[PDB]
């Protein structure tokens, strides 16, 4: 029997199936039936267009449930603005065209956009603000966060973790109406972007304002120079204000930079090294009072020491503890003849993750690794006594169940160093993270190994990779390369290429992120004798077109004083020569010269320049991006035939 | 227990295995619109399900497209949740990774798109990220 | 019958106007004409107030040309005037659309409006395709006329 | 609003009856002058704008027959600034671009109040009685650089000669800019940049000029500041500030800014 022929109701069930959205608009031209079919099944949207033809709309998406409006170009571009009257209709336009959404998420550049679009669906449930511009000046603090509050408004999640706002605007916003933060069951602050945490009194209001959370997520600040720093308080009011939470993340927002200057202490001039306003005892009070917690992460910026007691405690007080990531906590793990103790009584534990610990030696590794023995992940940092010993017999107490191990800053573990330990797990482990550190002093198939992450620092080569260990890798299919660090002092490299080549080596490898955002350089103008920036994009960028990718995020390097990212003719002329490109994703800026070179590749669907970083250009005037080459750049490559 | 093939072939089916449909456990118990190799192909499957799973279920699939319609033919008569799911993921499976002409012919579904009606659904498909 | 006496009268103008042509069937585009038709009508003024450049009076009568000569490729169908042709399954659709969003409206709560069977018709894949070669555009006049029902 | 806005990216900012209109050097756009806007939005009304050839243009509008000579650029500007209604204005610009305002006010007087400069030159090349500017051989190396790129993206290649491969070290910051357009366009303007010759002009200049220069520049002589105030056939003044490089009034703000600041408000030269 043929497909056709069968009942709707499973024709409905397997084309539920298909999430892919290429494939989905594939099957979407088979036949009346097909289209009929896909467009009553489809359940996310990303919506993909320009502001100037948002009433070309189409409306055969009347079954979306999910919808991402924050990718419209012109990227970060207000949606609806209060210099025109017809704004309004977008709201209607939006909500005529998508009616049953569910979850929403929105680039909100001005507060009209969310009090038009936002209260648009009664029912919705799941909200998400994005904003890496600036804030736009309110009487008050919240002002734009208060019109979130609809009458007939019954959002459960709220999601703040890439919307730039003040850290006052929170707890105004949710004092102001008790039933909205009430019905709040999980709320995501985690933002990065905030200049500084979250205060004690802030914490202490947002928890008190919403007694239901199921999952809370904050960027706050624990470093005890400053005055209303996070602290033991803070915690012991989350822990009595929402005992139901079972997802905990709270973070110092140097945490959560991209770079390691920030958040490193050994990178860091003295900054941090210090201890942070957290005891064992408090910690011991505030699992005590989570028994339902099943994620939890305490990533600081300041030490806590001695924190083993609060760890055995997590063992008996939250039986569905599965996720623990620690930041700076010592004395995680410090065996004493044979018996375990601290995070090694975890015994339930599925993912790990580890930061700068001083006291963690071969034989705390050892303990987590015979402890916890359920560990699915397992994430270490910047650990300076660890070696190669310690990480390969852990990596062969856990050879059943690890298949993600990440191995970063851990000055005696390099890239050698590391694929020599992941030895008992090279047939098992599906993602791994290196550092490619060359400097280290002191059957071989990855066959499931899918994804690999590489921390690389400016001026070095990627070559050596390959000799390092990584060599066999049939399914690997993704690989990401981070690159920071200051060019400035650095002279003009010998080599001429970075070495994309080398990555010809694995046959599979599809999507590529070749991330040099945090590389700082000169941009236009350089003293004397020094080297512009578009020299290193050169030499990073050149054999990127040998590469079969057909995804690729580049993150093109930025001049720190004048902030700027601008993408450089070398850059263009590179990437104009990936021919398999299907999509193509800047994380920075571009004039319209050189985005009209990406018209040559003939099966280039999805460009977009995303400045999703702090602080995004501003306007058209203080950057080289404009509006109108936007349009006609996408003008040029719908017609495309 | 013991069920009946529409054909009249006679096989033995587990209490726990009997259960797992729910038509079955619902309900000599004939069942006449399902042939013999369906359930010889089930039975082995649903006693797994009663009890190297990923290695077993992809050797267990390995069968031709007109086996797997008849197969969820009978999963969605049984009303068995996880065979209907399982089965019909494996099917989308194929649709995926292909263009509108070759799952035309691979499934042999005839093309009743103008070339009208095939632009305006391109340009609808244009408005969504992939 | 589950309309108002005015969506059931354009409703039965509409049918009049397809029995008077003999084709086939009363697709949505001849209720669309129908609206076009009826000055009173709040099509007239949605759609002037929706586009700039349909202040211009005229070019507003081409909206009935769009329909006119699109009208004009329906082959006709061997049956006396003196019936009913089958309205189409868009037409079903439509009708359903419009009942839907009636009913969406009122969620403390039937007998469809005439502005809320616009839309319905607006939404409609060929009438929209009408429209859109016409520099209208469907669902900016939809939203017009959504907006100005707040009032 | 209207085409000759939209095609050359022309904002307006600020308040005031007198208009300051700034002109970026080729190789840059009005970005450039992102540091200098907010100190005159105040008490003027600031005129922002990109020249053709500039890579946040629309490269189908360039023109290789107009923009083969300085009077394409120049002609650009007076229809510009007729356009926004604009007279008397002050001229900011910078290198190569002030000298497409001297030759805008030669034809259209009435339109600038004065002209402030930052590092001019009436011509690139060097001649045997002529010190101002660049040797004849080190801009072949920067057009040969340039044709190779174009000549690499004919054939699909990537074009991979930057400013900083140049040997002469003060090229490398001269021309660092003009491998930021694309290629055809960078070749088109770097050939009339090096043509360009308005000695003979200079004596038909009545507006004040207020020239900028950097002390014992490397790229652009000193000199001519002074060659400039012999040559030029209306009043002029001339100031040297303590900065390096192409952009001083990007890279440099806190010494270029008040210069600037200082010679558009002071009026007497």
């Amino acid at each position: 029997t043929a497909l056709n022929d069968l009942p709707d109701v499973i024709l409905s069930n397997i084309m539920a199936g298909v999430s892919d959205v290429r494939s989905r608009n594939s099957a979407s031209l088979v036949c009346h039936k097909w289209y009929l079919l896909e467009r009553a099944t489809r359940s996310a949207l990303t919506l993909r267009g320009n502001i100037r033809d948002l009433f070309m709309l189409p409306t055969c998406f009347q079954s979306t449930s999910h919808l991402d409006l924050s990718l419209i170009s012109p990227w970060g571009h207000p949606l609806t603005s209060a210099a025109d009257p017809d704004s309004a209709l977008i709201g209607h336009l939006l909500r005529h065209a998508f009616p049953s959404v569910t979850s929403l998420a929105i680039y909100a550049r001005d507060p009209s956009t969310i009090h038009i679009v936002v209260p648009q669906w009664p029912d919705l449930e799941r909200l998400k603000l994005v904003r890496w511009h600036q804030r736009p000046q309110t009487d008050a603090a919240g002002d734009e966060l208060k019109l979130l509050i609809s009458e007939c408004g019954t959002l459960k999640s709220l999601d703040l973790s890439s919307f730039y706002c003040w850290t006052d605007d929170v707890p105004a916003a949710l004092g102001s109406c008790p039933t909205f933060a009430a019905n709040l069951k999980s709320l995501n602050l985690l933002n990065s972007s905030f200049s500084e945490g979250f205060k004690s009194d802030e914490i202490k209001a947002i928890t008190k304002a919403c007694p239901n959370l199921r999952e809370f997520r904050a960027s706050c600040m624990f470093d005890p120079r400053y005055i209303g720093h996070a602290g033991d308080e803070a915690l012991v009011s989350i822990s009595v204000n929402c005992p139901k939470l079972e997802i905990l993340h709270l973070a110092d927002t140097n945490a959560l930079s991209s770079a390691r200057s920030d958040f490193d202490p050994d990178e860091r001039e003295g900054l941090g090294q210090e201890e942070a306003k957290i005891n064992a005892a408090t910690l011991i009070e505030v699992f005590s009072g989570l028994p339902l917690l099943e994620e939890l992460a305490l990533d600081l910026c300041n030490n806590v020491r001695d924190s083993g007691p609060a760890l055995e405690v997590l063992n008996s007080k939250c039986p569905k503890l599965k996720s623990v990531k620690l930041g700076q906590f010592h004395g995680i793990s410090l065996p004493v003849e044979s018996k375990l103790d601290g995070i090694a009584l975890c015994q339930g534990l599925e993912s790990l993750s580890i930061r700068n610990v001083d006291d963690l030696t071969d034989m705390g590794l050892i303990a987590i690794g015979r402890g916890c023995y359920r560990l699915a992940k397992f994430e270490v940092y910047g650990c300076k006594k660890i070696t190669v010993r310690g990480m390969r017999t852990m990596a062969s107490l856990l050879r059943k169940t690890l298949v993600d191990v990440k191995i970063a800053a851990c000055k005696k573990l390099g890239a050698v160093q590391s694929l020599k330990a992941l030895e008992p797990i090279q047939d098992r482990v599906e993602r791994l993270h290196i550092d490619c550190d060359w400097d280290c002093p002191d059957d071989k198939t990855w066959a499931r190994l899918r994804y690999v992450s590489l921390w690389i620092f400016v001026g070095q080569l990627l070559t050596p990779l390959v000799a390092a260990g990584l060599n066999d890798c049939p399914e690997l299919e993704e690989i990401s390369i981070k690159v920071e660090g200051d060019c400035r002092v650095l002279s003009r490299p010998t080599v001429r290429e970075f070495g994309l080549t080398t990555l010809l080596n694995y046959p599979k490898l599809s999507r590529m992120h070749l991330d040099c955002g945090d590389i700082n350089g000169y941009a236009h103008t350089a003293p004397s004798g020094q080297m512009d920036l578009s020299l290193w994009e050169r030499f990073y960028l050149i054999g990127v077109g040998h590469l079969g990718l057909t995804e690729l995020n580049y993150w093109p390097p930025q001049d720190r004083d004048v902030n700027q990212r601008s993408l450089s003719l070398p850059a263009a002329g590179l990437l104009q020569e990936c021919n398999r490109l299907r999509k193509l994703f800047i994380h920075g800026t571009a004039h319209e010269h050189f985005m009209m070179f990406f018209l040559r590749i003939e099966g280039l669907r999805d460009v977009q320049l995303r400045a999703d970083y702090y602080p995004a250009p501003e306007n058209d005037m203080s950057t080289e991006m404009r509006a109108d080459s936007c349009s006609r750049f996408e003008v040029a490559l719908n017609r495309r035939q | 227990i013991v069920l009946k093939s529409s054909d009249g072939e006679s096989f033995e089916v587990e209490e726990a295995v009997a259960l797992e449909s729910q038509t079955i456990a619902h309900m000599g118990v004939p069942l006449p619109n399902v042939t013999s190799k369906i359930l010889a192909k089930v039975i082995e499957y649903c006693k797994r399900h009663v009890e190297d799973l990923k290695a077993w279920d992809a050797d267990f699939m390995k069968i031709d497209q007109a086996t797997l319609f008849e197969l969820i033919l009978a999963a969605n008569y049984l009303n068995i949740k996880n065979l209907l799911d399982l089965t019909c993921q494996t099917v989308a499976d194929m649709i995926k990774g292909k263009t509108p002409e070759e799952i035309r012919t691979t499934f042999n579904i005839k093309n009743d798109f103008t070339p009208e009606e095939e632009e305006e659904v391109r340009r609808e498909n244009q408005w969504a990220f992939e | 019958q589950t309309l108002t006496p005015e969506a059931a009268t354009v409703l039965n103008q509409s049918i009049a106007e397809a029995a008077r042509r003999n084709h086939g069937q009363t697709t949505p585009l001849h209720v669309a004409a129908t609206l076009l038709a009826s000055p009173a009508g709040f099509l007239r003024r949605a759609c002037i107030r929706s586009h700039p450049n349909s202040s211009h009076p005229l070019q507003c009568r081409a909206l009935e040309l769009c329909f006119s000569v699109a009208l004009e490729r329906l082959p006709t169908a061997t049956t006396t005037p003196g019936n009913d042709p089958p309205i189409s399954n868009a037409l079903m659709a439509a009708l359903k659309r419009a009942q839907a969003h009636q009913r969406r409206g009122c969620p403390e709560q039937v007998k469809v409006e005439l502005e809320q069977l616009i839309i319905s018709i607006l939404d409609d894949p060929s009438v929209s395709r009408v429209m859109r070669e016409a520099s209208f555009s469907s669902p900016a006049v939809k939203a017009t006329i959504e907006q100005s029902l707040n009032n | 609003m209207s085409s000759i806005g939209l095609a050359h990216n022309v904002t307006i900012l600020g308040s005031g009856e007198t208009t300051v209109v700034l002109g970026h050097g080729y190789g840059t756009d009005q970005s450039v002058w992102k540091l200098l806007v907010p100190y005159l939005v105040d008490d003027y009304k600031v005129l922002l704008y990109d020249h053709m050839g500039a890579g946040t243009t629309n490269p189908d509008y360039f023109d290789f027959d107009r923009y083969s000579s300085l009077e394409g650029y120049s002609y650009d500007l007076i229809a510009i600034l007729e356009e926004f209604q604009v007279s008397k204005c002050i001229y900011v610009g910078h290198s190569m671009s002030s000298m497409a305002a001297a030759v805008a006010s030669i034809f259209r007087p009435d339109l600038f109040h004065k002209l402030v400069m930052i590092s001019p030159t009436p011509r690139l090349i060097n001649t045997e009685e002529y010190y101002g500017g660049f040797e004849q051989k080190v801009m072949d190396e920067t057009l040969r650089s340039l044709d190779e790129n174009f000549k690499s993206l004919s054939l699909g290649t990537a074009p991979l000669l930057l400013a900083c491969d140049l040997e002469s070290a003060a090229m490398q910051e001269y021309c660092r800019t003009l491998f930021n357009m694309r290629p055809d366009i960078a070749c088109c303007i770097t050939r009339m940049i090096c043509g360009l010759d308005l000695r003979p002009y200079l004596g038909h200049v009545t507006v004040p000029c207020h020239i900028i220069q950097s002390s014992n520049d490397i790229m652009v002589p000193v000199a001519v500041g002074e060659y400039l105030r012999k040559n030029l056939g209306g009043p002029s003044v001339v100031e040297v500030m303590p900065t390096e490089g192409h952009l001083p009034h990007l890279s440099m703000p806190e010494v270029t800014i008040p210069v600037v600041l200082r010679h558009i408000r002071q009026d007497i030269t």
